[PDB]
């Protein structure tokens, strides 16, 4: 799935033609490309968690937002088209409009009714035969737990108790028919798993960032590569967590063991679960990782390098101010307006110009 | 909820949605790489008796239609997938995978670890297996049967799919264009072959055809002497099911043939049965090759192709007689692939020239064919 | 069907409940649903000849319109419905919004998808196989002529040209397990004619004016049914052509053979096509008859009493205000502005008050 | 395109559409008016080798259930209709008509004039037919098939479809809440009745649950003696195909059973049964009474029941003995529908009181059996 920056582009024209607008791109892999799609989906980095709704369904003008969505591709129209579904548009209406193949678009329309029948029986008809229903479809905990109206973590433990894990399978060219001495892992809800972590070895985690976005290049991946090299040079059994195709950190090459996964807090907690690392970087990986690491923390992940709450207290703008007060540093004037009419004041009394953040 | 499930000899069960026929199934397992072509492999005669597990995990993406029916029938045993799609979506798509199935009535399962079943099947070596498909299938049941699977080995199977009597094939290759085109008459075609049909492969006739070749399909036991009557250009023995081994009447007959100065032209099962006649010994592979990724070289040429592949068994090559020379070799395990007898105008390969499916990489092997027959026709 | 009126009614909330706002109805008898439900249409009075489209295809706001007429229906819903299945909406959406049966709704978008090939073929995929199972399922030369663009006249010769006419079947309250005295009859698609006219007397027809509507009550049918009484009473052979349910005159007692039918140029000229009548009265039943007038006497209708062009000479504006002017008679001075300015002048020679007439 | 074609006796054509099984049904043509209850109507082991038109057009408007099956399988010969609507569309839908039909493996045939039939039939009488279904429907054939069939007339069709062994029935009605009942323990139910079972309706038994009869179905065959040896509370004499005349065995055995003082009830076949072992003639209908809107009068009260009626042959009530009584007759058509024994406790209903498809007002019959029964128990 490409990856893409149009929110910082307010003037461009966002929607998808001939010439390449996109800055990034994510890569999945699936035993089912229902599994393949939605895994990339969470992976993407956008904030989604695989097909979260765009429009209301209450929303008298949503079809025909819906309909300009899908006729003239934006980004964002992978989303709008599970939407169109559930406003009750045909896969032959949606394949008019999108021209995309009817057997992708059923796969979609699929998962849309599963999503409805979710919704339906709430957390209570999570019975471990139907999650590892939805499981084996590629839906994400996050997802899930919207539509019933749950924390993420509650379709996780939900998970736990049915000992409902993934297993994985490996990268080999040849569809099994040849034995691999590689590590080059994916997850999937099927049957045998393929991981076998060595005991043997000290462990060491290196999460990357997923697709490249603007702010979020190759300047973090080369990193995360470099620890990687270093780590295993030094004979710690390397293991990178990314998904970005483009890159040296998804080479085989670059680690000990690979796990093209998306770097999610659900994906990589199963990765932690069977590896169990002595350690995990998440300070390389740019936002991605880093917006992790309190989570995983919380997890039981074993964070090595500055701890997350460390890292809050730089990046909390209250926490700092505090600090470099207590450093006795230099600061710019400041103020944390909640009106207009304050700003104004509190305006005058910083002084302009001024830098106004959200 | 419609249930199916899979049992092998060993007691491995996978557990399964039925999308074909009720009922049972029994034969031998075997994997399939390509990621096409799942219709032109089901309907291959050397299936027979074979229980397919394709390693793709969406089959039957493109639905199906007549034209890529390698035979009237689908022979394998049963079909073992990951997934099978919603629809199907081609233009060229004229019944539903899942529909087809149930009109041939065979038994076939998805939703299972095909890839769990690869990996079993490529350690520990092929294996007879049984499919269940109905309210509730019993384990036990299918375990007996798969035990009780008498084996390919020593089992001939081309007696049993070979044509009642004998007939003429004048048709020629698909186009995507033109489709399958009318039979050709007679007197247009240049070559007479006689083809010993041992399962057949429509592709293969359809290929032969293509080349100027009238041809003559011959009942598998059909006697040399009979053959020589009709004063064929050449002969030809397609591929086929089980054993080579076995097959008493082929290789007597083929020796015979030997005699004579009319090229001779085999594949795969046909490719055997040169080569016992000729004095060497065939073997039953592990777990055999079948896919259409195979990488053979052309160890004269020093060339490589991909090629299609479908045989568990394979001819020795440490057993090979002197008249026997080494033509082609896999490149995957080292497998002996082609040969050319070093005193007559007679030559085999164990992969599928004709493909369908698969790469065209290995068509030209007929042009030698032909090559042998306009020499002959020369004298 | 309902017969509605609210452009009557300019400020009125024209949204269907449990008050009724119906003026009038139509009845129709076919031998499916599809033919019935067509037939019914075309006879409705509102310029219908089957699913006349409501809104356009590339009119990129029609989808939000059409979600409006089916959640909160209207009387123009019926139309609404269709354009729905136009536009890529699903059976199951269109259910989600209207909550009429899928039974009723499935039998539409066939309509709709045939409409299509129709569309597609054009007048000359319209071979006598297609044509002919076009007509079973109701629909009206008319709407045909429509779709493939040509007149109606045109679809008419068609028929003509492959002997493609309707038999008529009898009403009789028993499923034919009973034989009938009585000239109940409905057109239909099939093989068995039961109309059997007569060839003994002469023959009278009465046009009726279907569903009576504000201005086109009762008053005219009550004409209609004297028209019938008493020509029978004088010995003719009285024919009925109405289709409103409501009606005396579409009681059997009333005339010697009643024809439920659609009072249209195609319905009635296939009546008259076997019943041969001496004349027919088209001044009787208010606007639906006269309107058909000139059409009728064309296609060779021994239309009686006061001729086609002179009614036409009277409702023509011009016609008649050559008339009156002839006979030296008053009336309101009047002109026939085009533009704005030039109905200010015109005003202004003419005087206030004015009369404007569109 | 799937052709189908309807051929009458009398060289009567009918071109429509297949929508059901591959091949051909030959029998006795009728038409039923019934709006609703196509499917129990289909199970009406009555129906047994005759081809049903339905007159209502649109017929699997609502698809169908298990609960609405009449018998263990459709025992209507073929089914012709106008229309077979694009869904089903009913809660208590399980399967759409075709798919239905299909599975029964039934000759069907949609989209022909059956008002022109029904009027053909009415006015000419019943007539033999032949459905054929295929790609190319021979109408020659067809007429060959449908002039030989030999007819209903003498016809023993009650011992082709007869129960092979006895059994017992515990089992109710069904209710739109609770749906088909669980069958009912013996200590559960005060009478036990004996019934004949000459093609019988699940309904006529549920009913006759529904009033404590516990059952026991008895092959045709059955002897008076064998019977008379369960001491039995009751007798009934179930409804079924064929003319009724032919079944001596029956006859003769309720002859046996009308010199006892045992309760006698029959409903439709069993009427006849009934009438012609008292001495009464049976005749065959010009085309019979099908449908679900039949006037009875009840001449005794003086009512009026709007009834269901399945029949091709009648009582005539001109050769009745004076120990028959007429206890109600057709407002339709003045046929015989009812009769009592002046001398001895037995009574039977030309129509179906179980109904089922129909109106229920003819229901009562039942209680009046179970008076009989009550009495006799009292001795
Ligand atoms: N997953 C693994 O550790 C692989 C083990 C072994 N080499 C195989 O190919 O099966
Ligand atoms: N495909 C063929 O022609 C040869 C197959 C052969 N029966 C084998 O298993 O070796
Ligand atoms: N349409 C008719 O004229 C029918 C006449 C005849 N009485 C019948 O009902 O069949
Ligand atoms: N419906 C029945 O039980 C039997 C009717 C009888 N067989 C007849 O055709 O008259
Ligand atoms: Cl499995
Ligand atoms: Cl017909
Ligand atoms: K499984
Ligand atoms: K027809």
């Amino acid at each position: 799935i490409p990856r893409f920056n149009f929110e910082k582009f307010a003037g461009a024209n966002d929607r998808l033609t001939t010439q390449m607008k996109s800055v990034g791109e994510v890569m999945a892999i699936g035993r089912t490309q229902q599994e393949s799609l939605q895994k990339a989906l969470r992976g993407l980095e956008v904030g989604a968690t695989g097909f979260d709704p765009k429009v209301s369904l209450d929303d008298p003008e949503a079809l025909t937002k819906i309909r300009r969505e899908l006729k003239d591709a934006g980004a964002d129209r992978i989303w709008y088209i599970a939407d169109a579904f559930r406003a009750g548009l045909s896969v032959d209406g949606v394949f008019n409009l999108t021209n995309i193949d009817r057997w992708f678009l059923v796969q979609i329309e699929e998962l849309v009714r599963l999503e409805e029948k979710v919704a339906e029986v709430g957390i209570t008809g999570l019975n471990a035969d139907f999650l590892r229903q939805l499981k084996r479809k590629g839906f994400a905990d996050a997802r899930l737990a919207k539509l019933a109206g749950v924390r993420e973590a509650e379709i996780r433990k939900l998970r736990d108790q049915y000992d409902l894990h993934p297993v994985y399978k490996r990268v080999d060219t040849c569809a099994a028919e040849f034995a691999t001495d590689t590590a080059y892992m994916y997850s999937t809800y099927e049957e045998e798993c393929e991981a076998n972590p060595s005991t043997d070895r000290e462990k060491i985690m290196v999460l990357g960032g997923g697709p490249n976005r603007i702010g979020q290049g190759i300047e973090f991946d080369y990193c995360c590569v470099h620890a990687s090299l270093a780590l295993r040079e030094d004979g710690y059994e390397t293991i990178m967590v990314n998904c970005n195709p483009e890159t040296v950190s998804t080479d085989y090459d670059t680690s000990d063991r690979l796990y093209f996964e998306p770097v999610t807090l659900e994906d990589v907690l199963e990765i932690v679960r069977i590896e169990k690392p002595k350690g995990v970087i998440v300070q390389y990986g740019g936002q991605t990782p880093l917006k992790l690491a309190r989570a995983l923390e919380a997890a039981g992940v074993p964070v090595i390098g500055t701890s997350p709450d460390a890292i809050d207290r730089a990046e909390d703008r209250e926490r700092f101010q505090h600090a470099v007060e207590r450093l006795k540093l230099k600061q710019p004037a400041n103020a944390t307006v909640t009106a207009i009419e304050m700003a104004v004041e509190k305006a005058k009394e910083i002084g302009y110009p001024l830098v106004v953040r959200p | 909820i419609k249930s199916a499930l899979l049992v092998l000899e060993d007691g491995t069960q996978f557990h399964g949605r039925a999308i074909g026929a009720t009922g049972s199934a029994v034969g031998e397992v075997v994997f399939n790489t390509s990621m096409t072509g799942y219709q032109e492999i089901l309907t291959d005669p050397s299936y027979s008796r074979q229980i397919v597990t394709l390693t793709y995990p969406h089959i039957g993406n493109v639905g199906t239609n007549d034209a890529d029916e390698e035979s009237s029938q689908v022979h394998a045993q049963g079909l073992v997938i990951r997934d099978l799609p919603l629809i199907a979506s081609n233009f060229r798509n004229t019944e539903d995978l899942s529909s087809y199935l149930k009109r041939h009535n065979i038994v076939a399962i998805a939703d299972i670890d095909t890839r769990k079943l690869t990996r079993l099947l490529r350690e520990k070596g092929a294996q007879n297996g049984c499919i269940i498909a109905g309210d509730n299938p019993d384990a036990a049941l299918a375990l007996e049967k798969a035990r009780a699977f008498p084996g390919l080995n020593g089992m001939d199977l081309a007696k049993e799919v070979t044509t009642a009597e004998a007939y003429s094939w004048t048709q020629g290759s698909w186009t995507l264009t033109g489709g399958l085109p009318e039979a050709k008459k007679e007197d247009e075609l240049p070559f007479h072959v006689v083809a010993y049909d041992f399962g057949a492969k429509r592709n293969i006739l359809r290929m032969l055809v293509d080349r100027g070749c009238r041809l003559t399909i011959v009942p598998a036991q059909t006697s040399a002497e009979d053959v020589l009557k009709m004063n064929p250009d050449g002969i030809f023995l397609s591929n086929g099911p089980g054993d080579p081994a076995p097959c008493d009447y082929a290789i007597t007959a083929i020796q015979k043939f030997l005699e004579t100065d009319i090229p001779v032209f085999g594949i795969s099962l046909g490719h055997q049965l040169l080569a016992l006649a000729s004095g060497a010994k065939t073997v039953k592979m592990k777990f055999g090759h079948h896919g259409g990724n195979h990488p053979v070289k052309d160890v004269e040429k020093n060339v490589v192709m991909i090629t299609a592949q479908n045989h568990g068994f394979a001819v020795d090559e440490a057993t090979l007689p002197a008249n026997l020379r080494v033509t082609h070799k896999s490149l995957f395990d080292g497998t002996l692939q082609g040969i050319h007898r070093t005193d007559k105008p007679a030559f085999s390969f164990q992969g599928h020239p004709e493909a369908s499916p698969g790469p065209h990489d290995a068509a030209p092997l007929f042009d030698h064919f032909i090559e042998l027959i306009e020499q002959y026709r020369k004298t």
